[PDB]
């Protein structure tokens, strides 16, 4: 762990049995010796700590039966695939701008996993230490493989993949690293034990033309921006899950559909129940909904009349 | 007891002084730095992160109190028993300390010519506030803040910049444009933060940028 | 057409005569080097990009290669 | 050698220095710098970039 | 080829940084741990200053040596050395906008006789104009 | 002859017995309490194995505890709380200035708004689930420059209880790799530990976005900078404690990522002042300093608009600079109407 | 690991021992170590002990669900472990060089697993139950 590897000699009591090419193994200080492989010290399970609803998600329908269909589904039925031919994808990558369905999908896919989701943000594979972040990576790639079956999701994958390197000074030779031998070592498990690699990212118009290639993810989820049908859906949860008192309208404020997140609609009901906060209310009845939705119900754009 | 008057003083002197002033006088010839990062309380102790880049706890030792210890300064360190011995006063590079011109006076107010207003409008702006602050406190107003001074293409700006530096009496600093920005992140910004820093610590200072064009796309 | 027969013609008979498949599509991680890659293995095939959908991008380093290759440790074939 | 990247080093007599090719990692020089024997090729450049 | 005597007095010496004088000074090696030391037996203390470079040696951590700043990348430039061949009557076509550029360049020769004697300094810029 | 070297140099023989001692190296145990041998990580160091303390509190040793080593035997001695760095240089002090909101003029809307949703949540929160909907966490103070943003920060550093981190955004980036994700998870880590907390990151265009293509070394360090500060402002809890807010110039230049409600939910548009805001900033500015009486305020705030708080303290500050140079007792109406016509000469 | 010495502070101007008492020509040989040898010199250490100390120093479980549920365990291993040993000698019985790439380090290990799993149960399967007898 001291930087390099180099070359040893290891002793006879010890078995050649677990010694895995990513095998942690203990040396010995002064001399560096092998002395005894360890069990997979690294990340954590998360243990039942996330918790949105996959019922309160609101709207998303089709991806979050392809999410389900693609990470939850086979490893749970693991074999099924392997009684009609086609093979689970192995990673998933979600591209949503600018972020309607990321983060509480990937939240509530974590309630009934019954399997190790271990979360790392894709921030801390880069350290201060040189030659760290790859060892770090893939011991959380092991820490999946001896806790099968698991979902590694890691977030905002362009910090740690782009395009454009640089050769010269080294603030992105580890960094052309960390993806070097990730993208080496997903392909080292093909053998499918139960791994999955679901991953997020606000943008991927920069994220890298080999970090797909049937391999290394597969698939492809986008997230919408939603609309019409899916918008009456969103402010169907979002107002069931408060205290409304009828004066509303629905489809009024579906109505008028133009470039919105479902973030922004919990912040225009939010803000629509924190406007009524001002009279100390217990409801909503009106203005409090039209109110902040007028506020900064897209604070406004920028049309242009002639054409159009 | 009129034995005990400084005959087990010079005992002490010779063991605990040869001991503790030998490793006082590694005070100066092995002796390390580092920069404390806290100061906690165990039933005083700290954890100080030495400049090879790694951090050590330590019982904090004598010669540097509780009261001389604050998190984040420049306090040095034995290079093979860890324990800080004395304090040093905060530092950075000598790249902030290349502004310490001291050849100023030689271009007075007589060499500048025909801009009076603005050396009265300048030298009202700076130099009084050095000299009469409190006449202008009995006013009850506001000490003014920096001067910008502007031009064509070439009038009398660093003509007056050191024609004021010439007779100030204070202490001044000649800070570029350019040496500013740098290839690396952090230098740009610690020398400005540094260089606002040394003129607090030698205060009262007037500091001039020359072509801000540098940092002002 | 998008499809229908890129990166697998030119993978599929490049692999029945086992020559080998050198893909400089992309210029990420590491121009000039490959060429003596290309040369030790003896016999090559350098393959390419096409995106336009699904100014210079890859013609630049197509000639680039062609320039050395039309004077030249001969069966390379972009 | 791989932390500092460079070194001129011997080589023992039952090494026969004249199959050791460029690129073929392998090396011994334990404490004064002297090579051994040879290892796992560890595949080169290309097989990098297909791989 | 007989240096095999002296190389053990020679002490091979880590350049390092030097900074504030309290006595003490604060060295700081770019790889080390910028600490403080004194100076050794002969060097005077107006030799030393902040912001130049000494060296350290690496037994007991000490100077002895001040040594010259850094030019890395335009130590090539410099005054390039031997210089062309061709001179002021190769040069030709012009005859006078020489003499303008000849009495700037020429004023460390005979010229600073004039210069102190009838209180001119020399201008510095000279610019070049042509198609 | 004796009381006095007793005294004053016996409590001075403290320096051989502290002098005895070593230090310590500090590290984090990845945990795997392998019984009587852990495995720690140290700071800049290898992971490895190490024994213990032989009667230590094993049943706390959490995974990712700052544990203190030895140096020589190595075996783990005396544990450590969780660091913290010079955020004490971020917390513990900042420029809450005795400033209140009465030097805060002309914009009690945005000053009572902003103080309602930063720290009414932690006045009343038993109101909101009562309506049926968690507080929002962040406000972004966009607006034209001078106009109070820094200083708002400054009422509301000297006018709460929590420990307000106050940081400029631009001291927090560092020229090693990697450091400046350390700073941010350490902040918001320090937030998670004092609670509720306020964080006031001001001036945030050296971490905001519209993430580039090409500048690879001197962006790139940053736009994995804001991926952390990013996925720590979203995290995976809502932070349930702790609000931010940030206040820039420049709105158009930020990341839309970091934009999106949630992240930072009331974004506040501060304002010029338009009269009235314009006759309040004159009155404060022009409050401490000596006076007439009838003062023509009215003709100072109708003659030119388009100023800001800055530029009528400005105002003030030129015509008892007027009076400074041209020694008087106050001023008079001409100087302030000498001093305006000024300042309406300052345009860009 | 035992040792006392000698004060050669000072004192660098007889004992045959047959020839330098052995085992201080083989200490871990460490110059810092050896260094400290200088003033050292260790030289041996003996020991007593009584017979007394020395000698002082020196069922069933049947169906709860033990007998059966540790042989209805192991020979499930010995059914799909001697599969993957049928496929380990049918493996390696061609093709096969250099002592099977370093005895399969990767996927350890066949064939013993099943010696393992056969000495388990003879001396569990047997003894006490020979003791039920
Ligand atoms: N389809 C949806 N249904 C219900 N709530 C949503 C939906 N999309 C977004 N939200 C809400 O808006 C906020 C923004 O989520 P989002 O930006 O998609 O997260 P991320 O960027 O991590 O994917 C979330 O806190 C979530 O509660
Ligand atoms: N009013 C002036 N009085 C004296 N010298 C002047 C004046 N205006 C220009 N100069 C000359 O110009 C030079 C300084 O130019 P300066 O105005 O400093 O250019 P810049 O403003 O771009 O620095 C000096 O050599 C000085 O003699
Ligand atoms: N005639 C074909 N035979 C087999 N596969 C084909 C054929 N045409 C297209 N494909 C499919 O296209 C994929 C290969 O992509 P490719 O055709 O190289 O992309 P492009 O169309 O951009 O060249 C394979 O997965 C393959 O199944
Ligand atoms: N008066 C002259 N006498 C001799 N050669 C001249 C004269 N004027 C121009 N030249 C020729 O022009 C060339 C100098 O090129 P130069 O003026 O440096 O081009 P550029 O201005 O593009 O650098 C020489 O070869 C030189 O012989
Ligand atoms: N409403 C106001 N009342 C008083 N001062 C104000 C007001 N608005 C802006 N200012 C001025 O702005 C300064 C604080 O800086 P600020 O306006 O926040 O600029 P920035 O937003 O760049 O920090 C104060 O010193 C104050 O004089």
């Amino acid at each position: 762990t001291t930087g390099s590897n180099y070359y040893v000699r290891i002793l006879s009591t010890i078995d050649r049995e677990l010694l895995k090419p990513n095998a942690s193994v203990a040396l010995h200080k002064h001399s560096n010796a092998l002395v005894d492989v360890l069990p997979p010290e690294a990340m954590l399970t998360s243990d039942q700590k996330p918790d949105v609803m996959y019922a309160d998600i609101g709207g998303m329908d089709i991806q979050k039966q392809e999410v389900r269909e693609a990470v939850e589904l086979p490893l749970t039925h693991f074999e099924l695939y392997k009684q009609i031919g086609i093979d689970p994808p192995r990673g998933v990558l979600m591209y949503g701008p600018p972020g309607c369905g990321k983060t509480m999908l990937a939240k509530a896919v974590a309630h009934h996993t019954t399997a190790a989701f271990i979360r790392v943000v894709g921030s801390e594979f880069v350290q201060k230490y040189l030659g760290e972040g790859p060892r770090m990576v893939r011991d959380v790639f092991r820490l999946a493989k001896e806790n099968a079956p698991a979902i590694i999701f890691i977030d905002e994958i362009d910090a740690i993949a782009t395009k454009r390197f640089d050769a010269q000074t080294g603030a992105d030779r580890e960094v052309q690293r960390i993806l070097l031998e990730l993208l080496n070592q997903m392909d080292g498990f093909d053998q499918n034990v139960n791994v999955k690699v679901i991953m997020a990212t606000n943008r991927a118009d920069t994220l890298d033309p080999a970090l797909l290639r049937p391999g290394r993810l597969d698939r492809k989820i986008e997230f919408p921006l939603p609309d019409r049908r899916q918008k009456r859906l969103i402010f169907s949860t979002i107002t069931s899950k408060m205290n409304l008192s009828e004066e509303v309208d629905l489809e009024d404020y579906v109505a008028r559909p133009d470039k919105i997140s479902g973030a922004d609609i919990n912040s225009i009901c939010q803000e629509s129940g924190m406007l009524a906060v001002r009279e100390n209310r217990y409801i909503v009845l009106a203005k409090d909904f039209e109110k902040a939705y007028k506020t900064v119900i897209k604070k406004d754009e920028q049309e242009h009349e002639f054409y159009k | 007891e009129v034995l005990r008057v400084t005959h087990e003083l010079q005992a002490m002197k010779d063991k605990i002084k040869e001991n503790s002033e030998k490793i006082k006088v590694n005070k100066t010839l092995p002796y390390l730095v580092s920069n404390v990062i806290e100061l906690l309380d165990v039933d005083k102790c700290a954890v100080i992160k030495t400049s090879t880049r790694q951090t050590y706890f330590l019982p904090v030792i004598g010669l540097v109190d509780a009261e001389k210890l604050k998190p984040g300064d420049l306090v040095g360190v034995n290079k093979d028993s860890y324990l800080i011995l004395e304090t040093l006063p905060t530092e950075y590079d000598s790249r902030v300390k290349a502004m310490e011109v001291d050849e100023r006076p030689t271009e007075q107010y007589s060499d500048i010519g025909g801009l009076d207003k603005q050396i009265q409008e300048l030298v009202e702006a700076i130099v009084l506030p050095m000299n009469h602050k409190e006449k202008f406190e009995n006013l009850g107003i506001q000490p003014p803040k920096g001067v910008l001074m502007y031009g064509p293409p070439g009038t009398g700006k660093t003509l007056l910049a050191r024609a004021c530096a010439a007779q100030t009496k204070a202490t001044f600093l000649k800070l570029a444009g350019p040496q500013l920005v740098q290839m690396f992140i952090g230098d740009g910004a610690k020398l400005v933060r540094d260089a606002f820093a040394l003129a607090k610590e030698k205060a009262p200072s007037i500091i001039f940028i020359d072509e801000l064009d540098a940092i002002g796309t | 057409p998008p499809g229908t027969g890129k990166t697998l013609l030119a993978r599929a008979v490049a692999h029945h005569t086992d020559c080998t498949f050198i893909r400089v599509s992309g210029s990420e991680l590491v121009v000039r080097e490959l060429f003596v890659m290309a040369r030790e293995h003896a016999p090559s095939i350098i393959f390419m990009d096409e995106i336009d959908s699904i100014s210079g991008g890859d013609s630049e380093v197509q000639r680039t290669m062609l320039e050395l290759l039309n004077q030249l440790t001969k069966n390379i074939k972009v | 050698v791989h932390p500092e990247g460079k070194f001129v080093v011997d080589v023992d007599k039952n090494i026969d220095i004249n199959d050791v090719t460029p690129n073929c990692r392998v090396a011994l020089r334990n404490d004064s710098y002297t090579l051994h024997k040879i290892l796992p090729n560890k595949v080169d450049p290309l097989v990098s970039l297909m791989m | 080829a007989a240096d095999k005597q002296t190389l053990q007095s020679e002490q091979p010496l880590q350049v390092a940084r030097c900074t504030k004088i309290i006595p003490k000074y604060i060295i700081n090696v770019k790889q080390f741990a910028k600490f403080v030391v004194d100076l050794s037996d002969q060097v005077a203390p107006t030799d030393i200053e902040e912001g130049m470079r000494v060296g350290v040696d690496r037994n007991k951590y000490q100077i002895h040596i001040p040594l010259p700043p850094k030019i890395d990348p335009t130590v090539t430039m410099m005054q390039v050395e031997e210089k062309p061949d061709v001179t002021y009557s190769d040069v030709g076509g012009c005859k006078e906008q020489i003499e303008k550029l000849r009495e700037v360049v020429e004023t460390p020769l005979l010229h600073p006789e004039r210069f102190v004697n009838l209180g001119i300094e020399p201008p510095k810029g000279v610019l070049l104009f042509g198609p | 002859q004796l009381k006095e070297l007793t005294k004053q140099y016996e409590k001075s023989e403290n320096d051989l017995k502290a002098l005895q001692s070593v230090g310590q190296i500090v590290g984090e145990v990845l945990k795997q309490l392998t019984e009587e041998k852990f495995i720690v990580k140290a700071t800049n160091g290898p992971r490895y194995v190490v024994g213990c303390r032989r009667q230590l509190d094993k049943s706390k040793l959490k995974p990712g505890t700052r544990v203190a080593l030895d140096m020589t035997t190595l075996t783990i001695m005396r544990y450590l709380p969780r660091e913290v760095d010079p955020l004490v240089y971020n917390m513990s002090h900042e420029d809450p200035g005795n400033v209140s909101y009465s030097e805060i003029g002309g914009l009690s809307e945005q000053i009572r708004e902003l103080r309602e949703v930063i720290e009414l949540p932690l006045t009343n929160p038993e109101l909101f689930q009562r309506v049926g909907i968690i507080p929002p966490k962040g406000c972004l103070l966009y607006g034209p420059p001078g106009t109070g943003k820094t200083l708002l920060a400054r009422a509301v550093a000297s006018q709460l209880d929590c420990n307000f981190l106050k940081v400029v955004s631009s001291s927090i980036v560092d020229k090693y790799i990697g450091e400046s994700a350390r700073l941010i998870r350490e902040m918001f880590n320090y937030a998670r530990d004092h609670q509720p907390c306020i964080i006031f990151m001001d001036e945030i265009d050296a971490i905001g976005g519209r993430r580039f293509s090409e500048g690879t070394s001197a962006d790139r360090e940053i736009q994995r900078t804001l991926m952390e500060l990013l996925n720590q402002m979203d995290g995976f809890d809502t932070l349930h404690r702790v609000k931010m807010i940030m206040a820039t110039n420049r709105p158009d230049t930020l990341d839309p990522a970091l934009l999106r409600p949630g992240r930072l939910d009331r974004k506040i548009h501060i304002d010029l002042p338009n009269e009235q805001a314009r006759l309040d900033i004159l009155k404060i500015h022009a409050g401490p300093i000596t006076k007439h009486g009838e003062i023509d305020y009215e003709a100072i705030v109708k003659l030119s608009d388009g100023f800001n708080g800055a530029d009528l303290r400005n105002v003030c500050t030129e015509a008892g600079m007027f009076a400074i140079r041209a020694d008087h007792d106050f001023v008079v109406q001409e100087d302030f109407m000498k001093a305006v016509r000024k300042v309406a000469d300052s345009k860009k | 690991v035992i040792d006392a010495f000698r004060l050669i502070n000072a004192n660098m101007m007889p004992r045959q021992t047959t020839s330098n008492l052995g085992h201080l020509n083989k200490p871990s040989i460490q110059a810092l170590i050896h260094g400290l040898n200088r003033h050292y010199y260790s030289i041996t250490i003996n020991y007593r002990k009584n017979e007394l100390e020395q000698k002082m120093l020196l069922l069933t479980l049947q169906d709860y669900s033990e007998h059966c549920k540790h042989n209805e365990s192991v020979v499930k291993e010995m059914l799909e472990l001697a599969k993957n040993y049928n496929k380990a000698v049918e493996e390696e019985d061609k093709m096969t060089p250099e002592q099977l790439a370093i005895k399969n380090v990767g996927k350890q290990d066949p064939k013993r697993h099943l010696e393992e799993h056969v000495d388990v149960l003879m001396t569990s399967n047997i003894v006490q139950c020979l003791a039920a007898m």
